[PDB]
């Protein structure tokens, strides 16, 4: 297949080839032009607070250590050894000076550097160069209130400016709340899907909601619970979607603080929500300090998502193109008391972990429509996101990026597909920034 | 068992040894036997009202953890261990069990098969509340669905069971350190 | 069980659970644990001629179903729910067993390896027929053949057993729903 | 590869090249040029009477929807939402007036039309265009006598163009016996074999029986029973073989009514068969007569298989070059008694079912000539099919086709493979014909 | 058992049934069931140091077989017909153990998890020696570690036990023929 | 990959690229140009020594049968039926004097010759030219004092010119001790590795084995325990390295009789060794005698390893880029006591075979450092083999090939890398040899 012309992703993000998401080649052209290119979510402050504190993570297909320095900041490294390539670190986290080889017992310090070689006088004399043998450093690591990103690719943007639009809405729950912190250690699960599946989904799809969530809307009892089996749509201005140059993007489900927290969490979290909304009107504005206590559910771009107040977040883990390894962590308000904090990490894992009973409903879904993807009546057949299209704003006064105002379309998932064709088409940013010059315009069309 | 010379044996796992290593009630491994099979039964036919009325206590405590893999060495790192794939108590099971139950649960059409496999009973009462029993069994789950999905469960329950309403015993605690770190069967929506 | 309320579950499956849930004899539920260890032990070992002489009552009914997915709200489609994977009386379990014993059959060369686990044993005594012993049990069946080939199968099996020729217990009916509709084991060519 | 040129079947169809039952690239070209062109087994009147009943079914990789209409005709479309590509049914069989998709609720017709979309009005306005939203339609659905096909290809030949010579020897027992009926559901298993491998055995494979079924023959007491362990060889004029221009094909086993049924059904059917021949022999001739009440191993190009009179009816379903997914259901005379109906089927899959101990013999045969065809040494060596090669005939005055006037040969294979190269090596069926206009010439050289 | 009419049995495996379907002792199948199970239960912990002083007799042969694919009717070519995967006295055993609890055993961290499923158990008395104990069993052993590797292993378990210091039951053989001729399980690495 | 061009091994082997351990493009080309071209280990004159004995064994992923003829010599073929290609023998060893298909019962010879069709003059007549249907048979089958390879090119160096420098290490044990016996069956295990993980590990590291297998020198009390977590390094003079121009190479550690073997059989095994080198010193003289026993760790290139002493005796049969069955079995000296002989061939299995806890040691390194090579970000890295490199010399007076006289080295792997980047890069022999006219010279540069 030729990325340069082949037409993957058609005018506006209206429509893409079924065969996205099944597709081999297609697959391992990502690895090239989507995940060594582009900002990777590694871990967060939270989990390696102190020095010498590590943990391993995916990027793409790659393993990487992440340590905290003894000056403060983030290094990260491939967990390849560079004599014979072994896996370096067998464990996903932990606390060291440094990492040894099991194979020939090659020493590594935190900091990546070749430190120690098993007697290297006797054996290598003075002509091994160890400075020139230190791990394989991730460029690019940065940081978003704690929320640690790396990126293979010195030439990327810098996290904030790839956030793009989308960081204004993160801003007040990110930010503004006095800081979040993620609770570990993640549940792991492996899924039949491709990666984009979920992430699609999470950028954009309000619609799903009331079907296919039909049984733990009706079971769980969060505020959302109107929605079951259809039974109502959400009122008009009940919320906004948008999307972003770099293809972040969510929706917005105004003032849903307890989000798909059973009945159970509902009254404390809404009241505590409303007690920090009403010192944030005075620092932030009234529409910001909403926006802290709205349901967010939200991509970074390509494939790590959340849902805000609700406290999911979400990794999905490129294996091959019908297998994904899902990551799914807790978020909470650092100055939530202890007990609702672990409560909090408790139910977003009983409604989105390993066995989240909402999380079991979107299986199907997302498994079937990857799978379908590989059968050949169906490769060149197109998915529709064209919802909500010819309705979509720029440069709005109070909302910024490209804005639904609805609560229910397809805008995220057409901005999230215009970044992705964008980038599977070019060969490095500089050519993305020149198909991306006119953005906005082309998911604003009619 | 002394876990400075075993070193791989963990301090719980040790008291948990000792609990049934000690007074050995025949009778009592027995009836813990018919207890888990009938419980067993249930599940697998997809009786999940009848298995809370007959087999689940008011006080339950329904726990599978999932524990980060660390260094065996390792002493520093202190952070959370491990996470709740299930921390449930008799309301929040009865969600999941309404869940399962709903006719808008369109994952469960067409109809799941779950057969379910209990080993290695053992059962001491416990020596401070003489009503409490203790049961330790193994489990293999094998669940089938949609012609060719095929998942299969693999772990160790410890158990507090306790005489509730009508004299019956029942299931007050159970806690289950799931063995696999990645789970490769979709997701773990299953009863251990 | 109110099958009203417990919605997943089936009419078949309330009348068997009512069955065990009554009388327990735990001498029973011993005897029928030796009874199906012993059948495994001689299935397991290839004796399929001492299976069907000790093991196999002259009017088995020895039935294996596979049962077509259908909707959970279905209620108008009315054809066939299952086909017979086996539905085998004793002379057709007896051309069975020629089949494997005979040394054309080239495929039981090498010798095939079987292992048998047995677990979940229930049993009762009919309530109409003193005689007609009824017992449920569950089987992992794992099957090794020509170095790599490796099948393991589930099932849950309702069997009824009576005592014939010199008063042993013999099977005179067994029951498997198979769980799995699209079989990927290559075949089902065992004894379960 | 290149298709066009490379001979993966020598002229005659006396050889072919051992990689086709191994080589991945070769197994999706055939998507292409095997099953998006020809006829391929769907289901039978007998499984969806009633308007609103339907079944799901394979065509090559792909799932089909088969759905009996109100005005009784049947139309099938692709398993596949119009919307987000999640696969729309779940379930193998049932009566339905439409569908609905478990992702965003989308519902369609039994006529594959989109009839409704949750909250149409509040999302997409007067802008979805439902009327081009309709299921992707199988192009080509046709009955051969209640037995249903379908074809992707508008420009396939009718299906009864198709059976060709075939056709003649079926309808005795397809037409003229009253008609058959097909018993479900049927049984599924995954074997680790090409799809050619089956394939080709049921079509021209009379010389395996006593070798391959000697155990079955000798246990079972079947009327073919003579032959185990080739302790006999079949009389002069026991049967013949026959092949058409499409592919399809099938050997003739004289009178072998009761086929490879146990002595336990062997007088009743002796009887019932004899019984309606008799009648026969006044409306369709002696011969004719004959043939209904004789066992018939046949093809239906490429990928259904049958023994008439066994009542075994086989669907071997494509999943990669060593996997196939195998339906077994029994064939039945309309006008036999109920019980005498439910004993056979029975027995079908007593001795061709999931735990069909005849089905078992085969196994290994066909699974490792399939794996062999991966193994660097055997990808380019030849597969015999040369067996009465020069002694077949075409344009006989009493037997149609290409036809080897014996009961034991492969002039059903040759025909089978001279269509397949035909298929693989054109684009259309334009070219196919082209390739196909000397078809029995080819095959009846020396 | 008749070998020379049940064609597919081993003299061996006939030698065995026999041992089994004569006295049956319900109370040492009973001995046998908690014999297993502790043992299993010690193995699963990792309390290998544990296991050896409870469980193993000095005079132990721990023996693991893996058998050649011959023809079933071979009866020419008569060399060597199986390799000892296991074939270990009590010292043998002991560097086993001293090799798992090695702090440098860098293949141990992070801790591998195992579950053990112990069925189908029976026991006899020795005939002619009135302290020797034969159990048989079967186990499936499941093996987890490194986030995504899982290893599953199934056998047929032929046993002697005798009472040693203590009076306390040890093992003083264990035989199993491995089913699986190649291993899929990575190594064979697990105490059976 | 353009395999005429791509450096995928660096000059004089100091590196290469990573993506040889996991490139399935490379595997399928390695077929061609390692497996079917080189010579590989079948059996020995131990395992099939009476006429009619016969092995299957692996060349490749191809299966053989290795058959002693009634000449007394051995003839191999590809265990696969010319007539439609199923798998001709099942079982690992036997006797007989033919092999009879089970599919249609073709019968051949233990010489491989087509011997009898079943019906053959009612069916084929005359027409079946069965000298033409022979198996297919391996073009050069020699022995090694008694260890029988194969190879499929008749272009090939005879084995002994094969083996080059190699054969005068590995003569004083396997012809001047009086001949070894292979003990069989083997162990046969899956490993999720490339096969050229454990060839590379076998030919070449001694650095690794303080490190590695720590916990197995401390617990099992072999000779070679002083070493055991790098507690302490071999003396000067403890042993050598060599290297060979077809790519076989080992290690030599002077004087390790007892090799792996625990305390129970050193005494044994170093007074046994002892008394049959003071013999030997009369015969071959001191240096060679000595060799005798010394611990041999070598690869016969490409994929047979072995280490003298300990016994240990591996095949790496090749099953795909991160796939390898590995056969174990054990060597004795033919005229050791048989108790010793015995206790010796289970001493290799309790350490290196199916449960060998010294061959546990080397799991994760083997598979981790072969999975890594699929990975995106280390594809295009270097594997370092520079150890001892500048130090290496060639023709010494005394011991042969390409030597490095330390215990410890890289030398071996740079040999191994030099002959398999020379076979990938070339179409035949000719080109090979062209490729390979200054290889002692790249080898020992600086
Ligand atoms: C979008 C993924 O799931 C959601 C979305 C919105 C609200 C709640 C859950
Ligand atoms: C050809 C597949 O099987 C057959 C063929 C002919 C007769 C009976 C069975
Ligand atoms: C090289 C593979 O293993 C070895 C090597 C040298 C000595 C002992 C073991
Ligand atoms: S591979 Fe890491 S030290 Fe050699
Ligand atoms: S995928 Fe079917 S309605 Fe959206
Ligand atoms: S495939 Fe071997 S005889 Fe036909
Ligand atoms: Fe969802
Ligand atoms: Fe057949
Ligand atoms: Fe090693």
């Amino acid at each position: 297949m030729n990325y340069n012309n082949k037409i993957l992703v058609s005018e506006s993000g209206l429509s893409q080839k079924h065969l996205i998401h099944g597709d081999e080649e297609l697959f391992q052209h990502e690895l090239k032009t989507i995940f060594a290119r582009n900002w990777l979510f590694l871990t967060h402050d939270s989990l390696i607070p102190a020095p010498g504190d590590y943990v391993t993570a995916k990027m793409g297909i790659d393993e990487v250590i992440v340590s905290r320095q003894n000056d403060g900041s983030i290094r990260a490294f491939l967990n390849v050894c560079r004599h014979r390539g072994k896996t370096l670190v067998s464990v996903e986290a932990g606390n060291a000076k440094g990492f040894v080889c099991s194979y020939h017992g090659w020493g590594f310090g935190s900091n990546g550097e070749l430190q120690s070689v098993p007697f290297e006088k006797d054996l290598y004399g003075e002509s091994l160069n160890k400075k020139c043998l230190g791990l394989k450093e991730v460029a690019r690591v940065e940081s978003f209130h704690g929320f640690i990103y790396g990126c293979f690719d010195q030439e990327a943007p810098p996290l904030m400016d790839y956030l793009g639009d989308a960081a204004w809405y993160l801003e007040p729950m990110f930010k503004h709340s006095g800081g979040l912190e993620l609770v570990g250690p993640p549940g792991k699960v492996v899924i039949k899907a491709n990666w984009k599946a979920p992430a699609e989904n999470f950028v954009g799809d309000a619609y799903h909601v009331g079907w296919t969530h039909a049984s733990s809307l009706r079971s769980g009892e969060s505020i959302f619970s109107s929605l079951a089996g259809n039974a109502a749509l959400p009122p008009e201005g009940a919320g906004l979607q948008m999307t972003s140059k770099y293809g972040s993007g969510m929706g917005v489900l105004w003032d849903g603080y307890s989000g798909v927290h059973s009945a159970d969490l509902v009254p404390e979290l809404m009241a505590f929500g409303g007690a920090k909304q009403e010192r944030l009107n005075k620092e932030i504005g009234d529409v910001r300090a909403r926006i802290y206590r709205s349901h967010l559910n939200c991509t970074v771009f390509p494939n790590n998502s959340m849902l805000t107040c609700s406290g999911v977040f979400k990794v999905w883990n490129p294996i091959d193109a019908n297998t994904t390894e899902v990551w799914t962590y807790a978020i909470v308000e650092k100055d939530m008391p202890e007990d609702l904090k672990r409560r909090l990490a408790d139910s977003v894992q009983r409604t989105f972990g390993p066995a989240g009973f909402w999380e079991s409903d979107d299986n199907d879904n997302m498994e079937t429509a990857s799978q379908n993807g590989k059968k050949y009546q169906s490769r060149d057949s197109d998915l529709l996101s064209n919802l909500g299209f010819g309705e979509d704003v720029y440069g709005d006064a109070v909302y910024p990026g490209v804005v639904g105002k609805s609560a229910i379309g397809e805008t995220s998932y057409r901005g999230f597909y215009r970044a992705y064709q964008a980038h599977v088409s070019s060969s490095n940013w500089a050519e993305f920034e020149h198909a991306s010059s006119t953005w906005h315009t082309e998911l604003t069309k009619t | 068992i002394n876990i400075q010379e075993d070193k791989l044996v963990s301090a719980h796992d040790a008291e948990e040894i000792l609990r049934f290593f000690n007074c050995h009630d025949s009778a009592l491994q027995q009836e813990a036997t018919t207890l888990l099979t009938q419980e067993a039964h249930l599940l697998d036919i997809q009786a999940y009202r009848a298995w809370l009325e007959h087999c689940v206590g008011s006080e339950v405590q329904y726990q599978v953890i999932s524990r980060e893999l660390r260094a065996a060495s390792e002493r520093r790192y202190k952070l959370n261990e491990a996470m709740n794939v299930y921390n449930e108590n008799f309301q929040q099971l009865k969600v999941r069990v309404e869940h399962q139950l709903d006719p808008q649960n369109w994952g469960n059409s067409p109809k799941l098969r779950f057969t379910r496999f209990i080993t290695n009973v053992q059962a001491a009462m416990d020596v401070n509340d003489k009503e409490l029993l203790h049961i330790r069994s193994n489990v293999i789950l094998h669940r089938a669905r949609r012609g060719n999905q095929v998942d299969v469960f693999y772990a160790a329950r410890e158990d507090k069971w306790k005489r509730g309403e009508g004299g019956v015993r029942k299931l007050v605690q159970r806690f289950v350190d799931y063995p696999e770190r990645i789970l490769q069967t979709h997701n773990l929506m299953v009863f251990l």
